[PDB]
């Protein structure tokens, strides 16, 4: 169906890097080849400019307060820039014992679907 | 294209000029007041009225601007500002609160092209509009709330035009007497000194 | 241990004081640069 | 000690002024 | 150019606003007055001065009874300007 | 008594008698119950609109022009406010009208969690230096992070112009804003956390002004 | 079935790249066309024969600090011309026109890195951001509008990393570090109502904005499937797939082999695995699989610069099939693979600004 | 007040103000100029404001 | 007087020169005659550096140094800077702003020249206002009366029915009930119980057409039963509801 809608169209080529001399001065670039081949070079596009808003994160609105039962597993574990518990890497353990060491698919030994659990249990008569 | 690169140039130029001539003006001018509005103006009145009030620093000054919106309902404008009659007096300068505060608003149908008070009553105005004919109003007959209607009382609207224009002037002598000047290769004359069947 | 390592994005791992003309020498920075005698202020 | 930063930094506001220069000489 | 305006409590002033985004103000008295080539480089005697706030091409200016030396200006960019120029100026 | 031993009031569904003396009688005050006089307004509290009878409380649960500047946070008729990047980190509210001293602004909504669960997440907001705990009584922690409103986006100053207060509702504890000036226009809105001096100067060190002086 | 190394490039930053993905609009019979994205460049070239491949065009952003993520080819309805958007660290979507070589379309409304960008299989005016904000967002890229916001009081909890469409376009897949994976629809009338919607909107016309729809609730989900990261799912035909950081790939289904996947109940709370797939030296994240557009063969990059190469046939997954074509110059790392509309070409990218080439010879 | 301190306002990092000027701007800006002196020669022969020919 | 510059790089490097023609611009060439006014047409017009006065012994020395902030960005409609490209800077149709209004010059001082030496308010919105759920722009017709914020938030009745669904000892003919009566509980917002017999009236006189055609007016009434039981209903109104109810 899908090669079928795509049979149904026509679409440019694109041409090749042409310098225009607006920019008689300019960096350009160059690729090597790892093979018997040459290295092209072509200049360098600039591209405008946009602007950027600070950090946020998800959340949702509200406007009176929530009751929210305890948690006592971690179920998941952070990550930072990957640098700064490359001298800390402590801090993990020290939440893990916070936590007394728990996070959701650690100790899971396996898979159960529960009804080979009730087959066991079925067959793990008192021996 | 190339117009299209050459005004982002431009425009950014312009930045950077305003940019410096602001911080340079310290040392230029007796006075600097800027105010934004929300929708520009074609036109420039001074009233002929001043009043002071004392124990203060501040003059109390009204002007005469017009609107030219986008697509939403035109109006008439008449606006206050607090000018500094003082020379040694400088939160600003004066209060906190309000330099310039809009006390004059009327219904207009289509943009303002011209308006000028008239010399002899300064209740009386003139305006120009993009249709062929022109308008004349006084303030003191309608309320500062507009109409939420629209149009409204076009007090002695004229007749005698054919294409939109720009000129205006009273007599200045002569009551009544006033030019106008429009595309119609024309200049046409009336008389309000006195139209009691208005 | 292995239920305690955090995972890993990447792998294991001038003096000539000459002028001012050190301005004409620092915006045209090639294709004729011109004065010919900028580059002392290199 | 990549020189060109000291280059590179002070090069852009030069050429701003530089082109202010002749427009406002005229 | 399109509004000229001579000034009230002056007999020798007048001023010339256009589209260059730029408003001026000339002198009567001085034309043709021998400056200094500095003087002449900054222009001619007779100019007096030039208003460089707004930045669209301004659409309407005003002198005002009242007060001596003010004006306002209007541009395209739902701007009001209003000023005083510094007194050394003249005199 | 749970009540007595709880050093706190009997409430209208405690099962303290209909006369028991554990109980609380409720505002009577004419005007306003707002001023230093009012006795709900000394042991802070609202006037419940089933006791001020006199302050309106109970008047107008359907209309909006009451009397008691003390039902507000119940009523809930906050102010209009806005968003945008902050002039000290990142985000910041800004209040849209004027507004006269010691006047209601908002609540500061959000979860609700035991003590010792807030440490554990807290021990992760540390690490990033950023956090919306906010302790609410003895044993109970708000947090909004996870939902909440606005005001959450406040930012912290030493000199500021708006102050918190912890009161007491219905049964309920709640917080309100509350304004420390005469305020206009489009300013930005400040509170003392209450941070150790130690750690406030760690995580909000910014000052937005120099010495005066 | 054998594919040979008949070029290799290399950039000069040596800085990683991500992103390889050939131009899937070529008209039958056009040259083969394909970019990459580095640290804050792009880069466009062209497949010839004996191993040839053409610089062809290559733009940078300089203003800022930024490690482009992801791209994706497509097409303008009005005039046909090709469409490729990026977007990295910023958080910004850029949308450029390689006719003109300029971007037309900026888009900013994230609060983090992007992760990952694809269109509707159908419509070309959709476009799925996946970032780090916990919340996929989706923008119609003609109109200048956003449409929905899935996330919430149930949506991710941590930092969505990959999402995949159904192969028709009415169902994805999220995938994040936590574990979590959970199910959304598109074919509900509410989300159609939606987006027809989104197709007619003036600004000038209204003093309103436009209303999006917010989503909090996925339609079925489960963690118990890995116990590490997962990071690029893909929907297979009605089966899924799934990688994690535990050196094995993994198929199944939701619910039972009997359950239909148009009758599963939001509550839901059973999965049927099929197989796994299996592998060697994958202990990072962020590494990608492709497959060919007839869905017939696997490409996997590796750590150590091998490859291993599957066929999506009648090979039963217990010992479907082991193909690895391995090179002796790079084993830094391979981050994502990519075929043409056909099976011609394949090429990775490896993780120090080199390029690969494999030409197959079936 | 009528009458204040002078200008004092600073504290740690204030945000970074976003300047305007683009590098796309600022390139033909410069190719512009150099044609432009190479045509003219003022920094070489009118120092910067006369006009050779 | 030989003047000579510094050009400074946070200590890290640095570069020095010598000043040529000294007292012309060395910049704009403009002829300034003194120390004083050098100083200080190059400290205003140049400004997006940083300069000092060093004063060596041969008649002047300055060592400059960058701007470190020169808050320079676009000062128009503070819209324009997100227009989708194209559209930016049109300048060729009015549009609509709020309105702002600021001093600079008020009353000058006019001192005199001193060497020694070397060595503005706001009134309206004056910066860009977001979504507060999407980040977007915010026109200035937007920022009218629509306040986005009200007591019932979507997510939540959602949130609420399906807690209630978990529940499995219940019937249908009480589980409609619970759920359509607290929406409108939410809807409302009542607090006070001097409200509760109104409540209930309103209720049904939302809920008449749907009981009926959910013929549940049975389990409605023991509800009713329930209130009162919770002393908030008196007997004088359980029936009025039921009487109402036809
Ligand atoms: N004045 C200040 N100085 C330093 N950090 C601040 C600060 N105000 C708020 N913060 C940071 O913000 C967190 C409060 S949540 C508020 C965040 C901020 N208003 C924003 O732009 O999103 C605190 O944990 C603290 O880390
Ligand atoms: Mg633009």
């Amino acid at each position: 169906i899908l090669n079928q809608e795509w049979k149904q169209r026509r679409i440019q080529p694109v041409h090749i890097l042409t310098s225009v001399s607006s920019l008689r001065g300019t960096r350009e670039c160059s690729v090597t080849s790892d093979l018997d081949f040459p290295t092209q070079v072509i200049p360098l596009k600039t591209l405008n400019a946009v602007a950027s808003v600070p950090i946020m994160y998800s959340w949702s609105p509200l406007q009176q307060n929530f009751m929210v039962e305890d948690e006592t597993v971690l179920h998941n574990i952070p990550y930072m820039g990957d640098e700064v518990l490359d001298q800390d890497g402590t801090f993990i353990e020290e939440l893990i014992k916070n936590y007394d060491g728990k996070v959701h698919g650690d100790r899971e030994c396996g898979f159960i679907n529960d009804e080979i659990f009730v087959e066991l249990v079925n067959a793990l008569g008192q021996y | 294209k190339e117009a299209a690169f050459d005004d982002a140039v431009e425009e950014r130029v312009i930045n950077e000029e305003y940019k410096i001539w602001k911080k340079n003006t310290p040392f230029l001018y007796d006075l600097v007041m800027t105010h934004a509005l929300e929708w520009p103006s074609l036109t420039a009145q001074w009233l002929p009225d001043v009043t002071r009030p004392e124990g203060k620093d501040f003059s109390i000054h009204r002007l005469v601007l017009g609107t030219h919106t986008s697509d939403e309902q035109n109006h008439l404008v008449i606006a206050s500002v607090q000018l500094p009659n003082d020379d040694a007096q400088f939160g600003g300068f004066g209060s906190v609160s309000g330099k310039i505060e809009i006390e004059i608003k009327i219904n207009h149908e289509g943009e303002v092209n011209r308006a000028r008070y008239m010399p002899q009553n300064p209740c009386i105005i003139a305006t120009k509009t993009p249709s062929s004919d022109v308008l004349v109003f006084d303030y003191t007959k309608h309320p500062s709330k507009p109409d939420p209607s629209g149009e409204c009382n076009p007090d002695l609207r004229l007749r005698g035009h054919q294409k939109e224009g720009y000129g205006l002037s009273w007599n200045p002598n002569l009551s009544g007497h006033l030019l106008s000047a429009s595309d119609d290769h024309t200049i046409c004359l009336w008389d309000i000194s006195a139209v009691p069947k208005e | 241990r292995p239920r305690l390592q955090a995972q890993r994005k990447f792998a294991q791992s001038p003096p000539p004081a000459t002028q001012i003309s050190d301005l004409s020498k620092r915006k045209p920075k090639t294709e004729d640069f011109l004065t010919f005698l900028c580059l002392r202020g290199s | 000690a990549d020189h060109e930063l000291f280059l590179q930094a002070f090069e852009k506001p030069t050429q701003i002024y530089r082109f202010l220069r002749t427009r406002n000489l005229i | 150019i399109f509004q000229v305006q001579w000034s009230p409590h002056n007999e020798t002033i007048l001023a010339s606003s256009g589209t260059d985004r730029r408003l001026n103000v000339w002198d009567l008295s001085k034309i043709g007055e021998e400056q200094s080539p500095e003087d002449a480089e900054d222009g001619p005697p007779e100019l007096l001065f030039i208003h460089g706030g707004h930045t669209a091409k301004i659409s309407d200016f005003s002198w005002n009874p009242n007060e001596p030396w003010v004006i306002c200006s209007v541009s395209e960019d739902n701007i009001m300007q209003v000023w005083q120029m510094a007194e050394n100026i003249y005199n | 008594c749970p009540c007595v031993i709880a050093q706190n009031f009997c409430e209208k569904f405690c099962q303290c008698s209909s006369e028991c003396q554990n109980r609380f009688p409720g505002c009577r005050c004419k005007a306003q119950c707002n001023t230093k006089q009012c006795p709900c307004y000394l042991a802070v509290r609202e006037c419940d609109p089933d006791l001020c009878l006199t302050c309106g409380a109970a008047d107008h649960w359907d209309s909006k022009n009451v009397s008691c500047k003390n039902c507000s946070i119940q009523r809930g008729s906050k102010k209009h406010l806005l968003l945008a990047p902050s002039d000290v980190a990142g985000w910041g509210i800004f209040i849209k009208d004027p507004v006269q001293k010691n006047e209601f602004i908002s609540e500061y909504c959000g979860e609700i969690i035991s003590q010792d669960e807030a440490d554990r997440r807290g021990k992760v907001y540390d690490k990033y230096m950023c956090s919306f705990l906010f302790n609410l009584n003895n044993d109970f922690v708000v947090d909004a992070t996870r939902k909440g409103n606005k005001i959450r986006f406040a930012n912290h100053s030493v000199n500021p112009n708006c102050y918190a207060k912890v009161m007491m509702v219905n049964g309920d504890h709640r917080i309100g804003i509350f304004a420390k000036r005469a305020i206009q226009t489009g300013e930005e809105l400040f509170f003392d956390y209450r941070y150790s001096q130690a750690d406030a100067l760690k995580y909000v060190g910014i000052e937005r002004e120099m010495e005066i002086p | 079935y054998s594919f040979k190394c008949v070029n290799s490039l290399k950039e000069d930053h040596n800085q990683p790249l991500f992103g390889v993905q050939f131009n899937w609009h070529s008209k039958e019979g056009d040259p083969l066309v394909f970019a990459t994205v580095g640290s804050n460049r792009v880069t466009l070239y062209e497949c010839h024969s004996q191993g040839e491949i053409r610089l062809l065009q290559s733009y940078v952003d300089a203003d800022a600090d930024e490690n482009f993520y992801t791209c994706a080819w497509t097409y303008d309805s009005n005039t046909s011309h090709p469409l490729l958007a990026v977007a990295g660290s910023r958080g910004i979507i850029r949308i450029i026109n390689p006719i003109t070589m300029q971007c037309i379309k900026h888009y900013v409304g994230h609060g983090n890195a992007i992760n990952e960008l694809k269109f509707h299989p159908r419509d070309p005016n959709l476009l799925l951001s996946v970032s780090k904000d916990h919340a996929l967002r989706l923008w119609n890229i003609q109109t200048d509008t956003l449409v929905a916001i899935f996330g919430g009081v149930e949506g991710h909890r941590d930092e969505v990393l990959s999402a995949d469409y159904d192969l028709l376009g009415e169902k994805i897949m999220s995938c994040g570090m936590d574990h979590s994976l959970k199910l959304w629809r598109i074919n509900s009338k509410r989300m159609m109502n939606a987006i027809k919607e989104s197709y007619d909107y003036n600004p000038n016309k209204t003093n309103r904005p436009f209303i999006s729809q917010k989503i909090h609730f996925p339609d079925f989900s489960t963690r118990d499937i890995h116990r590490n990261y997962v990071d690029c799912v893909r929907w297979l035909g009605d089966l899924i797939l799934s990688k994690s950081c535990e050196n094995a790939i993994v198929c199944w289904k939701p619910g039972k082999m009997e359950d239909d996947i148009d009758k599963i109940k939001p509550s839901e709370s059973n999965v049927t695995i099929l197989g796994r797939f299996d592998y060697s030296q994958c202990d990072i994240w962020y590494m990608r699989f492709s497959m060919d557009f007839w869905q017939k063969m696997l490409a996997l990059g590796n750590q150590v610069g091998k490859l291993y190469v599957w066929d999506l046939e009648v090979e039963d997954p217990h010992k479907a099939k082991c193909t690895t074509l391995t090179h002796h110059k790079c084993g830094a790392a391979i981050r994502q693979t990519s075929f043409s509309r056909d099976s011609s070409i394949l090429i990775a990218v490896c993780d120090d600004a080199s390029i690969w080439r494999w030409d197959r010879l079936r | 007040n009528k009458r204040r301190k002078l200008k004092n306002k600073r504290r740690r990092s204030l945000p970074r103000p976003h300047d305007f000027f683009d590098a796309q701007t600022l390139d033909a800006i410069r190719h512009r100029a150099i044609c432009f002196n190479l045509s003219a020669h003022i920094e070489s022969l009118g120092k910067g404001h006369s006009v050779v020919f | 007087l030989r003047i000579f510059y510094q050009f400074l790089y946070n200590n890290n490097t640095r570069q020095q020169t010598e000043a040529r023609d000294d007292l012309h611009c060395p910049w704009c060439t403009l002829n300034c005659r003194k120390l004083y006014s050098l100083l200080k047409h190059l400290k205003l017009c140049h400004s997006r550096f940083i300069f000092n006065y060093v004063y060596h012994p041969k008649g002047a020395r300055i060592d400059v140094s960058i701007n470190e902030c020169y808050d320079g960005s676009y000062a128009g409609n503070p819209q324009d800077i997100h227009r989708q490209p194209g559209f930016a800077f049109s300048r060729n149709g009015p549009v609509k702003r709020t309105p702002i209004t600021h001093i600079l010059v008020c009353r000058p001082k006019r001192t005199k020249a001193s060497m020694s030496e070397f060595l503005t308010y706001s009134s309206g919105h004056n910066r860009l206002y977001f979504h507060s759920d999407t980040c977007l722009p915010l026109r200035p017709q937007e920022m009218e009366v629509d306040s986005e914020d009200e007591k019932d938030p979507e997510w939540l009745r959602e949130k609420t029915i399906t807690q209630i669904e978990e529940f499995s000892d219940v019937n249908e003919g009480e589980k409609e009930v619970m759920k359509l009566w607290n929406l409108h509980v939410m809807k409302h917002g009542f607090i006070a119980d001097n409200q509760m017999n109104h409540a209930c009236m309103l209720f049904v006189e939302n809920y008449g057409q749907k009981i009926i055609k959910k013929n549940l007016c049975r389990n409605f009434m023991l509800h009713l039963v329930s209130m009162h039981d919770f002393n908030l209903i008196s007997i004088m109104s359980i029936d009025k509801a039921v009487t109402k109810l036809r």
